[PDB]
RNA sequence: UAGCUAGUAGGUGGGGUAACGGCUCACCUAGGCGACGAUCCCUAGCUGGUCUGAGAGGAUGACCAGCCACACUGGAACUG
RNA sequence: ACCCGCAGAAGAAGCACCGGCUAACUCCGUGCCAGCAGCCACGGUAAUACGGAGGGUGCAAGCGUUAAUCGGAAUUACUGGGCGUAAAGCGCACGCAGGCGGUUUGUUAAGUCAGAUGUGAAAUCCCCGGGCUCAACCUGGGAACUGCAUCUGAUACUGGC
């Protein structure tokens, strides 16, 4: 029922005069494919339980985010740190073009089109990081409506 | 143009029953299709994304036999036209004559249909063509010359179609040796095993 | 001088023509002033293979236009035809 | 087949000289393990 | 100096937003108060009056609709340093409809969609979302 | 209806001659900002009647000398 | 980031350098042998390098790299200048293609020898 | 590359151009151009376009289309 | 051109690569030697990186290669960067040219926008079909040709009075 998949791995190392420990950090991310995703950052000294620790990070604090039938809703920008992401809703059955680490990302949330690109440096963490940003950011047509105190078919034409 | 030499060595290294032949004999029990091609065969690396991406391509292009500069047209074209993309790109790799040919019965492999269409056997609006990447427009009639109605490997192809899947926007007749293109190919009758997004994605 | 005159503007082995008004010493294929219409070569018997504005021909001829000797043939074959 | 003598117009002793530049330099090994050893990417990579 | 009142107005109108207030008072201007009620009539704000004869006060009520801003982004487009003039097929569509744009129409100052609809171009003010 | 153009004097020290500068407004293709623009002509007028700085309605004419390509109607404004 | 500051002076584009001069904008060029010698490559590594010092068509004296094992590569020959740029010898900006014109081949050499200009063999 | 230029810029009259004209001569005036880059130098066919690019743009302008220029270099006029 | 008859796979496949990027990995000399390489450097006696053999991968009458140009470079950022510490605030003020300009009314229509006219040679690029046996190609219509100009208007703004 639950796509998830590991987007990256790091050997990352805390030094100390007896020797310094490799330790792995694993960057994952979960999601039912309807609508919500999660991600999870799970650090240990092994890589499988590493990535075991992300998987269950990423089960808990999820992000609930409505969906335009199967793309995105609206031109949305996803900011974090230093990677700045512009994120485009494309039109029918032209695929997730995001990248190597970010159209993995939205894979797990569902979105079958999309035109998506990091600016400047983009860390995989950070760029997910950025993607879940926008996504709170992205709002339904019913959500507007309901701030305006509106009605949807007017908002829309 | 096209590809020559062991042709299930390719969906050996895919891992699916690709029909790459005829297939009344079992495809595991002739080829060990679970297996990768060569000495590194009960390795099974983990395998990148790009990397599967590129791998459904090869699949899809060992499907119909399309080499590559042939298959970036055929993506353009897709591009070029309106609507689903990926659906449009489909629509013409099936639009292909041989692989229309092989769809309804005449040639029960792809790469046999090709050949087929190849030696001057297949007749599309009475006129016989050499060329394999004919794409075939809605409401046409192809029909085999009676040169080639002498042929046992057609009528085998046949039995074989019978036997197999029954397309839709086709009607195939077996004593008359006449086809009718209904419809333009859609993703709703072909087998959901086929990633085109994916194809999409990389050919950027 | 100005001349009506048909231009071979086809490929190889498939050969077309385009009726075009010009001046006559200039390149054939190059510049012209006005087109009037086209001349399919092949002609084929299915869907017509010949098209031009006649009314525009006369009004030019009016003022004084010189034609060719194979457009004007053209010119009375589509008269026959009509 | 040439080297081009780092030293140039070589007068006194040819051996010497050329013992005395690059060609024959101090060779170090990076051995793995212990002191300058690490490596941050390996030879093939993490998988 | 002080250069532009609109853009200053929205930057007003931003902080508000932030900062949770139920009432931003500002300089008044005319076609300020149009922007205002077009602002009152697409719903992102409560109510607006302008007060003052000698120096006139805009006052404008604030929505926070669900423990939350309604008005996320607004930001101007047509600035004193650079001003962008749109066509009437040239008009943009902010956040594919669900979102506005302010046009400076020649037929009174209003949302982009209803310039469209209108036939007619002209000045892209501001972007609000 | 002929094409008319306004402008201001830059100088009349020639005789029979002046120098007109029109502020056009262009839109740059690349950035999108407006900028005054210099358009420095000369004019023909009729027996020296204007000043400097003078704002002045041209015409378009037949070319009167080297550079020269105009000729007033009328004055907007004398005041110095 | 002004634009009126663009305005009367635009964006000064980042000029484009060849990484080969004295090529001067072609695929290959010839040139007759100066000089031809072995010299150390950089720091990180330890070996002898085969270069050529070479007299060009332009009168451009550059010095460019040997690849493959074993050449017939002498002193007042005329070879041919692949641009390819080696990091482990410095002002060596140049391969030089094998198999062109007075050079030849690299002996016995089968995989990856349309480099280095050897002939398709009866195996 | 910061000053450029005396037929130089404009007038009046003459000579001429197919025709307007410093196009040219006589004479007077002291101008005109320019940091919205005149001037000087280096490179360059320009353009319709072509490639690239999401788009904007960036590069480039073989072919095909048009204009110009040049015919050994330099000129020069006769003819039509 | 194209079409009819005949035999037979007969005469038409190979280069580039397989360390990671970058799809694909093992064994034999070799040993910081020879060599590799677009970059991070492989090679120091077990090389998935050299060189060969076997097994691949991907192209395909090619394939590399260097070159050239654009992209990725949001590495000149109009779109779409910045500037305390990373490169980047004139040492600081005054200040003309220019750039930017508060609010109310009238009002020009300059700017701009709208609309209409002329129009933007063609071919192509682009859309629908058409002809080739389909493609490349030729082209028919249509669209585009983002313009430039005229006139008729619009008065919300920008500037001018
Ligand atoms: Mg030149
Ligand atoms: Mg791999
Ligand atoms: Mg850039
Ligand atoms: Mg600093
Ligand atoms: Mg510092």
């Amino acid at each position: 029922e639950l796509q998830e998949k590991l987007i990256a791995v790091n050997r990352v190392s805390k030094t100390v005069k007896g020797g310094r420990i490799f330790s792995f950090t694993a960057l994952t991310v979960v999601g039912d494919g309807n609508g919500r995703v999660g991600f999870g950052y799970g650090k240990a000294r092994e890589v499988p339980a590493a990535i075991q620790k992300a998987m269950e990070k990423a089960r808990r604090n999820m992000i609930n985010v409505a969906l335009n039938n199967g793309t995105l809703q609206h031109p949305v920008k996803g900011v974090h740190t230093g990677s700045r992401v512009f994120m485009q809703p494309a039109s029918e059955g032209t695929g997730i073009i995001a990248g190597g680490a970010m159209r993995a990302v939205l894979e797990v949330a569902g979105v079958h089109n999309v035109l998506a690109k990091a600016y400047g440096s983009t860390n995989p963490i950070n760029v997910v990081r950025a993607t879940i940003d926008g996504l709170e950011n992205m709002n339904s047509p019913e959500m507007v409506a309901a701030k305006r105190g509106k009605s949807v078919e007017e908002i829309l034409g | 143009a096209r590809y020559l030499g062991p042709k299930l060595k390719l969906s050996r290294r895919e891992g699916t029953d690709l029909f790459l032949k005829s297939g009344v004999r079992a495809i595991d029990t002739k080829c060990k299709i679970e297996q990768a091609p060569g000495q590194h065969g009960a390795r099974k690396p983990r395998l990148s994304d790009y990397g599967v991406q590129l791998r459904e391509k090869q699949k899809v292009r060992r499907i119909y036999g399309v080499l590559e500069r042939q298959f970036r047209n055929y993506y353009k074209e897709a591009a070029r036209l309106k609507g689903n993309t990926g659906e449009n790109l489909l629509a013409l790799l099936e639009g292909r004559l041989d692989n229309v040919v092989y769809r309804m019965g005449f040639g029960a492999t792809r790469a046999e249909a090709r050949q087929l269409v190849s030696h001057k056997a297949i007749m599309v609006n009475g006129r016989v063509v050499n060329i394999a990447s004919y794409q075939v427009s809605p409401n046409d009639v192809v029909s085999i010359r009676e040169k080639a109605k002498k042929q046992s490997r057609v009528k085998a192809a046949l039995e074989l179609a019978e036997q197999r899947e029954k397309p839709t926007w086709l009607e195939v007749d077996a004593g008359k040796m006449e086809g009718t293109f209904k419809r333009k190919p859609e993703r709703s009758d072909l087998s959901a095993d086929i990633n085109e997004h994916l194809i999409v994605e990389l050919y950027s | 001088m100005v001349t009506i005159r048909l231009a071979r503007h086809g490929a190889k082995k498939r050969p077309f023509y385009q009726v075009v008004v010009a001046d006559s010493r200039n390149a054939r294929n190059g510049r012209f002033i006005e087109r009037v219409g086209f001349f399919n070569p092949i002609a084929s018997e299915k869907e017509e293979g010949t098209r031009l504005d006649l009314d525009r021909i006369a009004h030019w001829v009016g003022q004084g236009a010189t034609i060719s000797d194979r457009v004007a043939a053209l010119i009375k074959e589509v008269n026959k035809a009509a | 087949s040439r080297y081009q003598h780092t030293k140039g117009q070589i007068k006194d002793n040819a051996i010497e000289a050329l013992l005395h530049d690059p060609l024959f330099r101090q060779r170090v090994e990076k051995n793995k393990k212990g002191k300058g050893s690490y490596m941050r990417k390996g030879k093939h990579g993490n998988r | 100096s002080m250069q532009d009142p609109i853009a200053d107005m929205l930057t007003r109108i931003r902080n508000g937003q932030a900062a949770n207030k139920a009432a931003v008072t500002m300089p008044s201007s005319k076609l300020k108060v149009a922007i205002a009620n077009v602002l009152k009539e697409e719903g992102f704000i409560e109510d607006f009056k302008v007060e003052g004869d000698t120096k006139p006060e805009l006052e404008l009520t604030l929505k926070y609709f669900q423990g939350k801003a309604v008005v996320e982004s607004i930001q101007r487009v047509s600035r004193p340093g650079l001003r962008i003039y749109k066509r009437k097929d040239e008009l943009p569509k902010v956040m594919a409809g669900l979102g506005i744009a302010v046009v400076s129409t020649s037929k009174g100052v209003m949302t982009d969609r209803a310039a469209r609809q209108a036939g007619l171009g002209g000045e892209i003010i501001c972007y609000v979302a | 209806k002929i094409r008319t153009l306004q402008g201001r004097v830059v100088s009349d020290k020639m005789e029979k001659s002046i120098v007109v500068a029109i502020e056009r407004f262009v839109k740059h293709p690349i950035y999108g900002k407006f900028i005054k623009r210099t358009t420095k002509l000369h004019v023909h007028d009729e027996n020296n009647e204007c000043g400097i700085g003078d704002v002045v309605e041209i015409r378009e004419c037949r070319p009167l000398s080297k550079t020269k390509s105009w000729t007033l109607v009328r004055v907007v404004e004398k005041a110095v | 980031a002004t634009v009126n500051q663009l305005v009367r002076k635009p964006r000064a584009r980042k000029v484009a350098k060849s990484n080969v001069p004295a090529l001067e904008a072609c695929p290959q060029k010839r040139g007759v042998c100066t000089r031809v010698y072995t010299t150390t490559p950089k720091k990180p590594n330890s070996a002898l390098r085969k270069v050529c010092r070479v007299r060009l068509t332009n009168g451009f004296e550059v010095t460019s790299y040997i690849g493959g094992e074993g050449h017939n590569l002498q002193e007042h020959s005329v070879i041919l200048i692949r641009g390819g740029r080696v990091k482990d010898l410095p002002g060596v900006r140049y391969h030089t293609v094998r198999g062109a014109l007075d050079c030849s081949g690299v002996k016995d050499r089968k995989q990856a020898r349309s480099k280095y200009g050897v002939k398709r063999p009866k195996a």
